[PDB]
């Protein structure tokens, strides 16, 4: 790409009016803004599709036999028109892929047809003291209508609130002074807090909308140099007072990415720098590969095995010609050997019928349309059902063993709230969890009782608060508080010390905040609240609900209304939360006797370190500490509050030292940190607040079902490690007795393992694999770890940082050691992971220990592993519309996956596993019959069946039942499969379909064909006249039609017997297929164009010998496999029939078909 | 100033909620099926055996008549006759046979007349079939089967292009003769027509007064004649097949065109055999019951058989509702019933004597570890 040669673009330096070239620079290579998320280019689609389809081995041999079928000089008749099936199958495949790509393109177009506006009306330079107050703005300035299709480097864009970002951006002017804007990078990472972005320091003084076009400068910016958080730009401009050029550098902090969104800013104009693939999301996206199924690889292996069968058969069949051909008898009238082999191989041309891939694609399309039409996956909240985008992948779901998820929108939504707090060791607020499951089977009744109790407590809390007084903005949509004792402890019934403590706790809950209060643009009466952080917004809403409303940000103080009475405080200073400080503090002044008050909110560790442990009562602190420890070990994430009181002189010398140290210049950060440390070394804790994040509906039960079904899942996280840890503890994933094998590279451990990260992680992995459990070794260990295919053991957890995972993934020895560790473990969490890092780790886990994985996720960052997992599923909706671009499937919410992958996967994994043997049985039964017939006439190469059979049989007679068994099979009910997902173990262990199963069916088909030939032949052999009337038979075509009818009825009965769901539908098609066989034979023989037969119906269906031979063939085709299956049922009883017997006995009788996770009130007994 | 359904179909088939019946492989509902199938099909096989041993047949092999016969009645070598008669299972009764030479014909390879005198201890229930059986004569080769043209069947005046340069179904090797006269019967099927003159009557031995006559007409389907029409050629461009010259030293003149419509036997030969053993209908009787006694048949031998080590013979049968007499169907029915019953009993004894609990909710895969 482009790294050097920074692009110099002018601004407010107009070109001469007489000549224009609509640019300031000469022409250069220009990547278009259009985002191509589809598979193939519409202009160049046919060669790509054919080459992808050409990679198989059956279609190529069909093509060569059609080609070489005419190159033979007068060996076989010219085809002429006997080539259209290949044409129709390839064009129908092309049409299906073109429809898929058309859907992708229309989705891209509707994404790119959004709305954008750029100002116009005055003379622009591209497309049509410091500040003075002499020029009056022109009223001609109006916003024009613009589209994302025509945005490119050299353009300015105005963006407002509730709008996305068109491309990589540079902040020029914002709605406020100093050019500070707030952005979510949710598509890039799952951080909760807003991201601050400062604009250019040169344009921090311009205020009015026309002042942004009053200064002339130019921009020197470089192209995408393949980096993630690095950028260097130069803004140069000439002063008017003196003649000189002054420049300002721009680092990554000023750069705004593409997959972001603007919050809390009325208007901001910026400069477009990158366009098209230059965005980071396109770098991390990929190439949207072909997404080719796994089963097709071994299907091609089976096809080439059948080719080897053909070659070995004809290599010994054609050799008999020569011992009789050159010998007696004869009364008819090298190269000859080669032409005999050629005629034999063209005779046996239907060992692999063309219908293979057309049937496969038909089955896949039917499965995709059924998945789409399934109403149990419809997300009525936003009108979007489960949409399978790529229909090629509908069979891989059965082998899903590993689950990879994200935190952006997968596990949880983007909402948090307040539930509990500790005030002087007293708990306030109550929630519902599953933390009492195992401390000492009936847990549903207690859960329902607790839910009812919580609902009643919330209702009565709301009622008491609306009754005791009329709050101005009291609404129940944000009241998450439960405990009612707050009111009577505020009333004064909780003594004096506790009363003061709880009053101050409630006051501090409404003061430490970086939120700005703004009136609602819809209704001034009910003003809205827009905070810099979601937890801060939740805290402010709770403070509003509890009667300590925070309104306004005055110059000296903040408005607080207690219960209705309004008063303005006197704030003195604020120290903002820092990513390294983990504490935010406020200093205010209260007029009595005035007094300064410090209140800081921070992490538990920092709060407990910043305390006064040298004198205390040894009771309050200890009880607060024990409450903190118990919440931590239950799995709550919380903060802590510390206050202090200062006299006038104390406030004065504090502000003096602040102004002399932190208010300075030249890296004031260290001075400010020292001042904060020396002022917070002594503090008095007042209690702690607890934030709680709401997950998706039905996350814990879904995780439990996937864990117990043998699918060990992983979670890959972003923003921070403690966030992931508390999310895991909140969910039913991380247990308290579970050992946390944290893997950090640059933590506080370094003081006793200082070295390079490679050696640090090597020592860590060696001490893990030598001390607790001894399995040190690489090659033998991988050999043993190949052969488990999923087992939950170990009961430990591992936490790894981004740097640690990258340094363990760079090297192959480190990679295999990490793979061994993660296989031993069960709770692999990855944090601070880049898209490239997670793509590399998913590639490694797919390649080593070859296992078919899934990458459910949301955002523009997860595509890197989505496109790697070979199955694509993403969370769609109003929250995410960027991962669904590349994901094969797009769900409404995670709650669907836990059923979809657990039901349909298995379904299809069995359906195809049964269809393949049926398809390779139905052709063997037809071809080996001809092979056996050849032994009489000595492999001369004579048709036994009608010329139309070889083209009409596999297309009409025995095709429908196999397709219907493949598509509308129901192994078990959906409800029973969800209730007992251990059946998925069969897909986990892949024993259902394999080479041994193939060999068994191939031997069965050989036996079937042997019988199907030898029966009518031996019936004839005595007399040639077994027809009840003599009158003329013996013709080859009549014995052929007899044996073909036997074969087709045997295949239909065998399909019916193997079908697990005998309904009025599959049986109806089987009956109609047999009927159409009979009817077509009759109507073809009762016609002028029946050259040979002219009498087939009367010659076949009027003869009791024909019925007798059909019945005995039915007997000998059904009894062998039936009795083998009956014996196997007792020998090695597969779990499927046991669960089916338990289901039919009545165990799962009261359970309705419409299973609901929210109904634990089933009357078992 | 600034400013800034899709419900899926709910049907029974759309949700795959059709009326289903899951099959169950429990012994208590499948053993009765085994028993009923076994008993019903073994008894129908016994009925087939009974209806099969109710017909008699005789085969006489005379492919080597000249080299073994004399001018007088001599006994038939044992390897040339096979009898089955339900009345008498030990009815050997070796018949007699003789050969007479004809000097009027110069085809020394195959000329003369073979006379066979044989006894019959039973009667034919108003249905007699005399057939000619062949062995070691491959009549199913790929080019041999296609060696004919369907266009000539309709009687239209086909050209050399329409019979040699046609599609895969045409008479390739024998389309045209040396001079250039197009064959009306073309190909190997019509060229390999047989030259055994069978009589239209039976020469009785006991009762020479009223000795019975047969009828070879109508031995094919009546409707099938609607496809075969009379020749419509110019009686000058048609020549007999090279192996048909013995019947026409001159060819086809104005008054000798063979009407395919009434020639049932030639049409019957147009149905080439499939296996090594080939036989077609040549004599049928449904007028009167054939009585017992001695009977003599005279056969003209002009078609060569021994030159390719092949064998030919005559086959006389009453017929049956199961066609020709064959015990193979009875054997397979009996063995299928017996093996089904044995399998049912043996699975029952393993299920009872050496059988575990019918169903356990704790014997599944996860229930050991
Ligand atoms: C061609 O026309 C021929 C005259 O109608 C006839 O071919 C054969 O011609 C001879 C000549 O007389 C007929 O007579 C032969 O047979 C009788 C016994 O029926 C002998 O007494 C004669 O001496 C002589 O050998 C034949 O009868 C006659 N063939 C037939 C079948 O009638 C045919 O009409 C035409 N050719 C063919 C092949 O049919
Ligand atoms: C005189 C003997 C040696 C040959 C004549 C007997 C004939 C009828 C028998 C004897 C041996 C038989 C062969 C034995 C082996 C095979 C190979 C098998 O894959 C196809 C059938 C075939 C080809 C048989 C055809 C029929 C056969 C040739
Ligand atoms: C030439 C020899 C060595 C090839 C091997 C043949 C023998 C050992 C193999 C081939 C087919 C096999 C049989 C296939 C089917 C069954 C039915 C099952 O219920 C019992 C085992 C049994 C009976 C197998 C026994 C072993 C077997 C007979
Ligand atoms: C069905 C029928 O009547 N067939 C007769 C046949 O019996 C008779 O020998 C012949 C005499 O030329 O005339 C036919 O029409
Ligand atoms: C013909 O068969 C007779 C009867 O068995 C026999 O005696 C004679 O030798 C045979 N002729 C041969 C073999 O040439
Ligand atoms: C019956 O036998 C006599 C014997 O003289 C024979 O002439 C006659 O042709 C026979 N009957 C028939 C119909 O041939
Ligand atoms: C007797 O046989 C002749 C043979 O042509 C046939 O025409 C006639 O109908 C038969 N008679 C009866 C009563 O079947
Ligand atoms: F959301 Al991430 F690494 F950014 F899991
Ligand atoms: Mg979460």
């Amino acid at each position: 790409n482009r790294s050097d040669e920074l692009r110099t673009v002018y601004y407010n330096l107009p070109l001469p009016e007489d000549m224009l070239d609509e640019d300031g620079l000469p022409l250069a290579v220009y990547p278009r803004n259009k985002i191509r998320t589809t598979k193939y280019t519409p202009l160049t689609f046919f060669p790509k599709n054919i080459l992808f389809q050409f990679h198989n081995f059956a279609n190529i041999y069909f093509l060569i036999l059609l080609i070489l079928g005419a190159f033979q000089i007068f060996g076989v008749t010219n085809p002429g028109f006997a080539s259209v099936p290949l044409i129709v199958i390839v064009i129908i495949t092309a049409i299906k892929d073109g429809i898929e790509d058309s859907r992708r393109t229309v989705l891209d177009l509707e994404v790119n047809n959004t709305r954008t506006h750029i100002l116009s009306g005055v003379k622009n330079e591209n497309v049509a003291n410091l500040v003075d107050r002499t020029l009056q703005p022109n009223p001609e300035c109006r916003f024009a209508k613009d589209y994302w299709k025509n945005v490119k480097v050299g353009d300015i864009v105005r963006v407002h609130n509730n709008d996305e970002i068109p491309a990589d951006m540079i902040l020029l002017s914002t709605s406020d002074v100093d050019g500070a804007c707030y952005v979510e990078t949710k598509n890039l990472d799952g951080e909760t807090n807003l991201k601050v972005r400062q604009s250019l320091k040169c344009s921090k003084i311009i205020k009015s909308s026309r002042d942004i076009t009053r200064t002339k400068f130019w921009v020197e910016s470089e192209g995408p140099h393949a980096n993630l958080y690095s950028y260097q730009g130069n803004f140069k401009w000439q002063d008017t007072q003196n003649g000189n050029i002054r420049n300002e550098p721009v680092n990554i902090n000023n750069l705004l990415l593409r997959g972001c969104t603007l919050r809390n800013t009325k208007w901001a104009m910026g400069m477009v720098i990158f366009t098209g693939d230059d965005t980071k999301i396109m770098i991390n996206a990929g190439v949207t590969p072909t997404k080719k199924s796994r089963i097709s690889r071994e299907l091609n292996f089976s096809v080439i095995l059948n080719f080897v069968l053909l070659f070995i058969l004809c290599f010994t069949a054609g050799i008999v010609n020569g011992v009789y051909y050159k010998q007696k008898p004869r009364s008819r009238d090298s190269t000859n050997g080669f032409v005999s082999f050629w005629v034999a191989v063209i005779l046996y041309q239907s060992l692999v019928p063309i219908s293979l891939y057309i049937s496969v694609e038909i089955i896949k399309t039917a499965q995709a349309i059924f998945i789409y039409t399934d109403v149990l996956l419809y997300n009525a909240k936003l009108d979007y059902p489960c949409t399978p985008k790529s229909w090629n992948i509908s069979d891989d779901l059965g082998q899903i063993e590993y689950i990879f998820s994200d935190k952006t929108g997968t596990l949880t939504q983007n909402v948090m709230e307040f539930k509990k707090c500790t005030i002087n060791g007293v708990s306030y607020g109550r929630a519902y969890t599953e933390a009492l499951a195992g401390l000492r089977v009936d847990v549903e009744s207690e859960g329902r009782r607790e839910k009812e109790e919580i609902a009643k407590d919330r209702e009565t809390m709301i009622d008491e608060l609306r009754s005791m007084s009329d709050n101005t903005q009291f609404c129940p949509e944000d009241l998450t508080f439960v405990s009612k004792e707050i009111v009577e402890d505020l009333k004064g019934s909780s003594g004096d010390h506790q009363q003061k403590c709880c009053e101050h706790f409630l006051l501090a809950l409404a003061l430490c905040h970086s939120v700005l209060v703004e009136p609602n643009k819809d209704d001034p009466k009910k003003l809205d609240i827009k905070a810099q952080s979601p937890d801060e917004s939740a805290l402010v809403s709770t403070a509003r609900q509890l009667g300590y409303s925070f309104v306004g940000s005055s110059k000296s103080g903040l408005i607080v209304e207690i219960q209705g009475v309004q008063k303005e405080f006197q704030v003195l200073n604020v120290l903002e939360f820092n990513s390294s400080r983990k504490r935010m503090s406020c200093i205010i002044k209260i007029p009595g006797e005035p007094k300064a008050l410090l209140i800081c909110k921070g992490a538990d560790s920092v709060i407990y370190s910043r305390l006064d442990r040298t004198q205390n009562d040894a009771t309050l602190l200890e009880k607060t500490a024990l409450h903190l420890e118990e919440y931590a070990t239950e799995g709550l994430r919380t903060l802590c509050l510390a206050q202090r009181e200062l006299t006038w002189s104390e406030y004065e010398r504090w502000v003096k030292t602040y102004d002399v140290a932190a208010a300075s210049v030249t890296n004031r950060e260290e001075e400010l940190d020292k001042v904060t440390d020396v002022i917070e070394r002594e503090l008095i804790l007042l209690g702690g607040t607890a934030i709680e994040d709401r997950l998706q509906d039905g996350v814990p039960d879904s995780i439990a079902l996937l864990a117990e079904a043998g699918i060990k899942l992983w979670v890959l996280t972003g923003d921070k490690v403690e966030t992931a840890i508390n999310i895991g503890f909140s969910c039913n994933v991380l247990n308290n007795d579970m050992e946390l094998l944290v893997v950090k590279a640059s933590g506080e451990d370094v003081e006793e393992f200082g070295s390079d990260p490679i050696q640090v992680v090597n020592n860590l992995v060696t001490k893990y694999l030598r001390e607790k459990f001894g399995m040190s070794g690489s090659e033998e260990e991988l050999k043993e770890a190949k052969r488990e295919h999923g087992l939950p053991q170990g009961n430990f957890a591992v936490i790894i940082d981004g740097d640690a995972l990258k340094v363990a993934l760079n090297g192959e020895e480190m990679r295999r050691k990490f793979l061994l560790l993660c296989k031993n473990c069960k709770a692999v969490l990855c944090c601070r992971v880049s898209p490239a890092q997670k793509a590399a780790v998913v590639k490694l886990v797919k390649k080593t220990l070859d296992v078919m994985t899934l990458a459910i996720g949301d955002g523009s960052n997860d595509v890197a592993m989505i496109q790697s997992a070979d199955v694509g599923v993403g969370i769609a909706g109003e929250e995410g519309r960027q991962a669904v671009m590349c994901s094969d499937y797009a769900i409404g919410q995670f709650r669907y996956v836990t059923r979809l992958v657990l039901v349909h996967g298995k379904w299809c994994y069995k359906r195809l596993a049964e269809m393949i043997p049926q398809f390779f049985y139905k052709n063997v039964i037809f071809t080996l019959s001809l092979f056996w017939y050849g032994i009489y006439n000595n492999f001369d190469g004579s048709y036994l069946f009608e010329y139309t059979y070889l083209t009409f049989y596999n297309l009409a007679f025995t095709s429908v039942p196999v397709i219907l068994l493949a598509v509308l099979d129901q192994d078990v009910s959906d409800t029973v499969s969800m209730l007992v997902p251990q059946l998925y173990r069969v897909g986990i262990l892949r024993k259902e379909w394999n080479q041994t199963k193939f060999l068994w069916y191939m031997l069965d088909g050989v036996y079937q064909s042997v019988i199907c030939f030898f029966f009518p032949y031996l019936a004839y052999h005595k007399n040639m006249v077994v027809t009840e009337n003599g009158l003329g038979l013996d013709h080859r075509y009549f014995v052929g039609v007899f044996v073909t009818a036997i074969a087709v009825t045997s295949c239909n009965f065998y399909v019916f017997m193997e079908q697990y769901r005998w309904d009025w539908f599959c049986g109806l098609f089987i009956c109609l297929s047999l009927a159409v066989f009979y009817g077509w034979t009759g109507i073809w023989t009762s016609s002028s164009s029946s050259n040979e037969f002219y009498k087939g119906a009367a010659r076949v269906f009027a003869q009791p010998a024909y019925w007798a031979v059909l019945f005995v063939g039915v007997l000998f085709c059904l009894l062998p496999r039936f009795t083998i299956d009956c014996i196997r049922k007792i020998f090695y009883p597969k779990d499927i029939e046991i669960v089916r017997e338990m289901w039919l006995r009545g165990d799962f009788d009261l359970y309705p078909q419409g299973y609901d996770p929210t109904d634990p009130s089933r009357p078992r007994i | 100033d600034e400013v800034k359904n899709r419900r899926p179909k709910e049907d029974a088939f759309t949700q795959q909620r059709l009326a289903a019946i899951n099959p169950v492989l429990t012994p208590r509902t499948v053993l009765p099926l085994y028993l009923l199938i076994a008993v019903v099909f073994v008894i129908v096989g016994g009925c087939i055996l009974a209806q099969n041993s109710k017909v008699d047949e005789v085969t006489i092999y005379y492919q080597d008549c000249m080299t073994n016969a004399t001018s007088s009645w001599s006994d038939i070598p044992s390897e040339h006759w096979q009898f089955v008669f339900h009345k008498y299972k030990t009815y050997n009764t070796a018949p007699q046979w003789r050969f007479v030479d004809d000097e009027s014909d110069d085809f020394t390879k195959q000329r003369g007349t073979c006379q066979i005198r044989f006894t019959t201890p039973s009667d034919m229930k108003n249905n007699v079939y005399l057939n000619y059986v062949l062995e070691k004569f491959a009549a199913n080769h790929r080019r041999y089967v296609l060696s004919f043209s369907e266009d000539q069947i309709r009687g239209e005046d086909a050209s050399y292009e329409t019979v040699h340069d046609a599609t895969g179904i045409n008479c390739k090797p024998l389309s045209k003769n040396a001079d250039g006269k197009i064959y009306y019967p073309c190909g190997l099927i019509a060229n390999s027509m047989f030259n055994d003159t069978f009589p239209l009557q039976l020469t009785n031995v006991g009762d020479t007064s009223n000795n019975y006559s047969l009828t070879n007409k109508g031995i094919n389907w009546e409707s099938d004649k609607k496809r075969y029409k009379k020749t419509k050629y110019n009686y000058t461009q048609i020549a007999p097949p090279p192996y048909w010259e013995k019947m026409y030293p001159d060819g086809y003149n104005e008054t000798n065109i063979p009407d395919i419509q009434d020639w049932e036997e030639f049409q019957n030969w147009m149905r080439p055999g499939a296996f090594d053993k080939i036989t077609k209908l040549i004599r049928i009787n449904k007028n009167d019951t054939l009585p017992a006694g001695e009977y003599q048949l005279d056969i003209g031998l002009h078609w060569p058989v021994l030159e390719f080590n092949g064998k030919k013979g005559i086959y006389l049968t009453h017929g049956s509702h199961l066609g020709g007499r064959n015990p193979f169907l009875g054997i397979v029915y009996l063995i299928g019933g017996c093996i089904c019953a044995a399998m049912a009993l043996i699975l029952l004894t393993f299920w009872l004597f050496g059988g575990r609990k019918i169903a356990d909710a704790s014997s599944l895969s996860w229930n050991m570890k």
